[PDB]
């Protein structure tokens, strides 16, 4: 009777959606047609005889994505018109995706969203993906977002946004649209998790030894993670957590509600098994700052508050131990005015792994949610490269001809020099 | 009633606990299950001397193993008669002090030794009627003759009326197996000598003189010194395990062969000893026993009887006698040598009889002899420490851990205070 | 200012600050130029070049920090 | 619960390390893939079903040894990424490996290390092997040893760095970068142990009878020392020694510790039986100053104290009785502040030989490590060779344009030159 609604919205974001539902069917043991040859429920939803339909929605403007996933292998697990197209694509304008097309497409979604919700019974949240540096992803998210605030009101929301990396980038313009999708999903979201790709790839390089990835393995960790978050709604566990106990226990205040996640163990079958992989050595693995999943050094902020997921066969004395450890190093330090830091899940079901894919199979694994203060460099170099081009005002007329005001930029702007002064009152001691 | 505790210390204890323990045990027929399987009705009236009372109806002795490593410890445990030991009464640490005197009574014997007190404590709390400690250590080498004398002047501060026992190895200049053994040897007969109600000291160079001279066997090893060592230890408390003619305890030989509070240093020596080939030759009679008694290779100690003047002597007899032979022996053994005992002190011998004679023996004879000739061991053992002091060689080790050479200049002074006031006497006339 | 000295003293054990060097030597090349170079097991600092004369006078504050030998 | 972790730095130092590990797997029955067909404990970790990893690292910027090792057979054994290896060598420049490449991989190599010590609960210290005249071994050595004297602290450090010889030399240059190896582990090093090739081969060639020995050769007789060294933490001993109690016993000053060591007996199988091989005769041959394991006549210069380990069936009081001998002899002769100047630690293990090597089985063997006065003059020649090029300041280029100062060279020549007052001014009698 607990339920969880995803929402997979632009390229970045249906493809990160495959990753994940490869991986939620082939550990409940459903087969790619829908069929089993009482956990399902938070994912799925039974149709009374037979196959499982999973609670999610795909939105894309371009339809290219979705076309390629209706003909794959997959084409008989989602139902058929919660796959949303469109025919015109945004084309990395922000202006578009929140003015000119996205607002034809945005009823039908709400339709679907309406359809699905009726059908749950003890709904959660909802869940978000979508790749920040984009039109369609940016905008139609923002939007959703919006609409979604004033429809249902206090639901929880969670956004899984991948931010542009420091030097790498792809386009040219996603500064714009970021720092906007920035704004727009600041005031509108309970959860944002940073996903930058850069960092991921440096993970991939330096433990899976890997030395050309490609999307598919950065979207299967980001699958995993997303499993070992919620694996504590469908699985026995000593230490339970729910999506509920999170603002509660990581989000000091309204604001500030962006933190940057890692994972441990990460490692091949190939010299996975000539180490023991006790929980105090993968505790500190994921504490080490070449780790973090998202760009950003550690050791250059305070902490603020660590949300750290376990799941196997580990004991909560091991758990503790190994806590006081972390508290003990010099070179981790927390907020004066937090004193303890630490909330601790545990679960019985070991992670599973995926055939053909990069990860090997463990009996042990920690997933953290943490919340720093460090988090503001990100914003400051975003901030920076904005600011380079809005001088001369560069690719404003992109902009302004799709129905956007001029100074629609400017309190984008307003809203991180606030958000960054912020960030520099909560960590100063008293 | 008026039993005692035993706690040893120390590799070269723990090494004469481990025989001393397997003698008693082969005494009382405790098989190394714990189960009595004795012949004799008397096997059984005093065990509580030694042994506690468990369920099952077992015993276990009531000893307590102390060592800074534990490599010693877990050895023994797989030896004969290692099960007897419990296991809550083994403490140990986990860096050793690598015969360094000042770590292990300085920086590491002192956080440790609270735990090893607190069993201790147990110990003597509960017990009938206690009678008093005895103590095994060797004084060449560090975490034994450091822990092990501070625990003594621990337990003497606790239990000032008790009587306390230490039989003592102190490091002989012929075998020496350690180059830093006068620095620990010297600051240990400091402390030593302000606490302990009787000590006995024991030398490897007179065990293996013994072992092959008198017993002639070709190859001495250290479970025939041990062997001697406990035999030695088990003949001063028999007949406070079993009827005689004259029952005298501890404390009643520490009345008679102490005259003044300082002089409490004997050298001791067990007879009879002989070959195997020639244990059919010789007849077992009291004549023969004292001849071998007073002895000057008999001696456990290299010092020679006979450079000095003996202030007084003990004879513990053990088998079925007639007193009036004994008594004209000790007569005729203190007419026929007047120029070796001090003549201010008349009748300086005292003698008891025990009825119940060692397991596979008739007779038996344990001699505890207070005599002047013990000056020489002092006096060899402070040359080499002024040898070595001159130059501050080894110092920097020592003084590392907080100690100076202000308490090396006060142990040297005492030592030689108390040398030359134990020779005092042996010019004295009357 | 005060995050920098708390990271410095959290690192070294002391500090040396060297002022006012004079250098003599008994014989100066008077064509030649004389630098200082102020060393230790954590760093190094350099005096600007003085030209040689009888004495010379190198102005400057050297903060020498030491973790371990103060050599 | 007793640890100790090698490292191996430079060719030298693999090449050696190789030859202790054959040597120690033969030793606890471990197949060479690492698996079994409690002493390991010491050496190796349980991964907890089935192999054993070392508590080995490997460190080279030169990649050809490391290839080499990670095809043979021995492929198995190593964890992958403990084998740390760069691409550019420092080809013989001592500059090169202390501040131009070697601090961009001795992170790593602290990485690796602090990941094997959190492993490790009664960690006694650490080894450490490089050969002396060659840049990236010396540079690093240099350099980790500096680190880890932070990191750590009190820790015990060992080197068994092999130093030029005489007049036998491969390199022109290394007189250079030894002086300043010495200078570096001057001061971060407990205890160095000379190990120069010319000796060895005199060894070899008198003793082994092989005419045309190579390498190998060399390190397993170095092998078989380092194992009579360590036998004493993982077997069962009448008289144990553990490292810690060292600096306490070899070590009068803390400048002091540079000793040579001996080993005895050696000798082929083909007329090894032919004589008895009693204790006498191996303890007077390991004496002899033609089987130093350094070319150093101990004739020059007297003795410190001897610390000489034994192994088999040996009896004390027979190693007694040949250290009294010894005293007698009027060519040995120790120094006046040192009335005994003997260690002597006894096991039970027999050496254990490898099949193909060169000794032979036996049931008894010595090692010896004695300091003594008369190392000064390795010293003395070091830096007559030295001051021959610095005159000229000859090869100093190829030094100053690697980052290091003029000024480095005179500061370890005053080391040096402080060193042999300070070895003059202790061996004067007082
Ligand atoms: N992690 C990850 N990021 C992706 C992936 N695909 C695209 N991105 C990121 O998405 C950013 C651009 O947005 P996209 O998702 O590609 O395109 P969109 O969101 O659909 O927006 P449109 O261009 O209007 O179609 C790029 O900068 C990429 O970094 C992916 O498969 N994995
Ligand atoms: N005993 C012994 N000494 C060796 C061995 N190999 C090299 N050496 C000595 O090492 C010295 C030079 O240093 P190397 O170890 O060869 O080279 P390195 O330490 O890696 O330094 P680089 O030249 O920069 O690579 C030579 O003078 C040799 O005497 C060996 O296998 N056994
Ligand atoms: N009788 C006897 N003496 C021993 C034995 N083992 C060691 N010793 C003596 O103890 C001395 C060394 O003491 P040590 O082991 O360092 O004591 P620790 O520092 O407390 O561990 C040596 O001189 C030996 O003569 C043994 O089994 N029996
Ligand atoms: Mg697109
Ligand atoms: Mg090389």
């Amino acid at each position: 009777m607990r339920e969880v609604i995803s929402i997979h919205v632009g390229q970045g974001g249906i493809q990160v959606g495959n990753a994940c539902w490869e991986l939620f069917c082939l550990e409940h043991g459903i087969q790619p047609d829908g069929q089993m040859p009482d956990a399902f429920n938070t994912f799925f939803s039974e149709t009374g005889a037979g196959k499982h339909v999973p609670r999610a929605v795909f939105l894309d403007l371009e339809p290219t994505v979705i076309d390629e996933v209706r003909t794959g292998t997959y084409r008989q697990l989602f139902h058929p018109e919660q796959l949303i197209s469109g025919k015109e694509d945004a084309a990395n304008n922000f202006a578009r995706g929140h003015y000119t097309i996205g607002k034809e497409i945005v009823d039908l979604c709400l339709d679907r969203i309406r359809k699905l919700a009726d059908n749950c019974t003890g709904l959660q949240g909802f869940l978000v993906f979508n790749s920040v540096g984009g039109g369609t992803g940016s905008g139609l998210g923002s939007l959703l977002l919006e609409r979604l605030s004033v429809d249902y009101g206090k639901k929880s929301k969670l956004g899984f946004t991948i931010y542009p990396s420091p030097q790498v980038s792809t386009a040219v313009v996603e500064p714009y649209n970021s720092i906007l999708s920035t704004h727009s999903l600041l005031e509108h979201t309970d959860v944002a998790v940073m996903l930058d790709n850069e960092a991921i790839y440096d993970i991939c390089r330096r433990n899976l030894d890997i030395e050309r990835p490609t999307y598919t393995n950065l979207n299967r960790l980001i699958a995993q993670v997303i499993s070992s978050l919620t694996a504590s709604l469908r699985f026995d566990g000593a230490l339970n957590v729910d999506i509920t106990e999170f603002q509660t226990n990581l989000v000091p205040y309204p604001r500030i509600h962006f933190m940057l996640s890692s994972y441990a163990p990460i490692i091949s079958a190939e010299k996975a098994y000539h180490e023991q992989l006790s929980v105090a050595e993968i505790t500190n693995s994921a504490f080490e700052p070449a780790n973090m999943m998202a760009k950003c050094d550690p050791r250059h902020g305070k902490y603020m508050a660590c949300s750290m997921m376990y799941r196997g066969d580990v004991v909560p004395k091991d758990v503790n131990a190994s806590i006081a450890t972390i508290k003990t190093k010099r070179t981790i330090q927390f907020v004066d005015w937090c004193p303890t830091g630490f909330k601790v899940g545990i679960n019985y079901q070991p992670p599973t792994v995926v055939p053909g894919g990069d990860l090997a199979k463990v009996m042990r694994a920690v997933c953290m949610i943490s919340n720093s203060t460090a988090i503001a460099e990100v914003f400051s170099r975003l901030d920076h490269k904005f600011d380079l081009m809005y001088a001369k005002r560069a690719f404003v007329h992109w902009y302004v001809g799709e129905g956007m005001e001029e100074g629609e930029f400017s309190e984008a702007r307003e809203d991180l020099a606030a958000l960054e002064k912020d960030y520099e009152e909560v960590g100063i001691e008293t | 009633m008026r039993e005692i505790v035993h706690i040893q210390g120390g590799q070269c204890g723990n090494q004469i606990g481990a025989k001393f323990w397997e003698v008693i045990s082969d005494e009382h027929g405790i098989d190394p299950t714990g189960t009595y399987h004795g012949d004799s009705d008397l096997q059984l009236e005093r065990i509580n001397v030694y042994y506690n009372e468990a369920t099952g109806g077992r015993y276990v002795p009531r000893a307590i193993l102390m060592d800074l490593e534990p490599g010693t410890m877990d050895s023994v445990r797989a030896g004969p008669f290692g099960q007897l030991f419990r296991p809550d009464n083994f403490v140990f640490g986990q860096t050793g002090a690598g015969n360094n005197w000042a770590k292990g009574h300085y920086t590491e014997g002192a956080e440790l030794i609270d735990s090893v007190l607190d069993v201790v404590r147990k110990e003597a709390e509960g017990c009938d009627c206690l009678q008093g400690f005895q103590i095994t250590h060797s004084l060449g080498g560090g975490t034994g003759s450091g822990m092990g004398t501070l625990l003594i002047s621990k337990v003497r501060e606790e239990y000032p009326d008790r009587i306390m026992e230490t039989f003592s190895v102190v490091p002989s200049p012929k075998v020496s197996d350690t180059v830093v053994e006068p620095y620990n040897a010297t600051l240990s007969v400091h402390q030593l000598v302000e606490n302990a109600d009787e000590c006995m000291v024991i030398d490897n160079e007179a065990l293996y003189d013994i072992c092959f001279r008198t017993l002639k066997l070709t190859t001495p090893t250290y479970g025939d010194l041990n062997h001697l060592v406990s035999a030695a230890m088990s003949g001063v408390t028999c007949c406070l395990r079993f009827p005689g003619q004259l029952n005298s305890d501890l404390r009643k030989l520490a009345v008679n062969l102490i005259p003044f509070p300082r002089l409490h240093f004997f050298m001791i020596g067990f007879a009879p000893l002989t070959s195997r080939g020639s244990q059919q030759y010789r007849a077992l009679t009291v004549p023969e026993l004292t001849q071998q008694m007073f002895d000057a290779k008999n001696m456990m100690c290299a010092a020679d009887p006979r450079h000095g003047r003996y202030l007084t002597a003990s004879a513990l007899f053990r088998g079925r006698m007639s007193t009036k032979e004994v008594d004209e022996q000790m007569l005729n053994v203190q007419n026929k040598n007047s120029s070796y005992f001090v003549e201010w002190i008349p009748n300086n011998i005292k003698s008891s009889i025990c009825d119940i004679p060692p397991k596979g023996l008739k007779m038996a004879v344990t001699f505890v002899g207070n005599s002047t000739a013990i000056q020489e061991m002092f006096k060899r053992v402070a040359e080499q420490f002024t040898a070595m002091f001159r130059r501050k060689a080894f110092l920097h080790w020592y003084t590392g851990e907080g100690m100076d050479e202000m308490e090396f200049t006060e142990a040297e002074s005492n030592m030689n205070d108390l040398v030359s006031e134990y020779q005092q006497y042996q010019d004295a006339t009357a | 200012n005060k995050e920098q000295i708390k990271q410095i003293k959290s690192k070294y054990e002391s500090c040396l600050t060297v002022t006012n060097l004079q250098l003599s030597l008994d014989s100066f090349k008077p064509e030649a130029y004389y630098y200082l170079k102020i060393r230790n097991s954590n760093g190094s600092h350099k005096t600007t070049p003085q030209n040689g004369g009888a004495s010379m006078m190198f102005q400057g504050d050297f903060d020498i920090y030491f973790r371990g030998q103060k050599i």
